[PDB]
């Protein structure tokens, strides 16, 4: 792929997408509804299953 | 170890994500009244039988002591 030709093709094709308001950016949405980690437990029991799948995770890094 | 067929979803919360003894003060009068509502009849029939038979026996013993007097 050539960079200049892809620039020209993208400006012709994808040039009409709307811009973004500053108040509705990705960072504002991340601040408005943040992630919360809760230490908890769930199992989904089945009466006649064969396998036993399980995952244990800790709160990791962004 | 005794396979049990069952279908469920179980949820559990960490013991460091909830309180320990704060609800114990709210539920204490209700639990007191519920305990006496559940065990009221048995405790009452126990008390009636024990104290009635004891009182009748002690009364008749006192009458027996009085009958020996001159
Ligand atoms: C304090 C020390 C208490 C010493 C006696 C223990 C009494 C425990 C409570 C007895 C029932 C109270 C009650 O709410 O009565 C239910 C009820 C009225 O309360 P409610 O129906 O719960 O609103 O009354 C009864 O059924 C009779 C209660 C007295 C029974 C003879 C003793
Ligand atoms: C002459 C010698 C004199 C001696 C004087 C002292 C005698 C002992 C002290 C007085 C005891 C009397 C009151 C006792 C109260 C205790 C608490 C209680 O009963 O609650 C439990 C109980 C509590 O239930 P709960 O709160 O549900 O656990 O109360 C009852 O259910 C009521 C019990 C009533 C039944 C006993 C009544 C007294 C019996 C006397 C019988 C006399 C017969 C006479 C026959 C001959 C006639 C010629």
């Amino acid at each position: 792929v050539n960079h200049d030709e892809l620039v020209k093709l993208a400006s012709d094709a994808f040039g009409s997408v709307p811009d973004e308001d500053a108040a509705t950016s990705v960072r504002s949405l991340l601040v408005k509804e943040p992630s919360r980690f809760t230490g908890s437990y769930v199992h989904d029991r089945f009466p006649d299953a064969s396998e036993c799948c399980m995952a244990v995770a800790f709160k990791g890094a962004s | 170890r005794q396979n049990i067929p069952l279908r469920e979803i179980l949820y559990q919360l960490s013991p460091y994500q909830q309180d320990v003894i704060r609800q114990t003060f709210t539920n204490a009068p209700k639990t007191f009244l519920r305990f006496f509502k559940e065990k009221g009849v048995g405790l009452a029939t126990f008390g009636v039988l024990f104290f009635g038979i004891k009182g009748y026996t002690e009364h008749e013993m006192h009458q027996e002591r009085l009958a020996e007097r001159y």
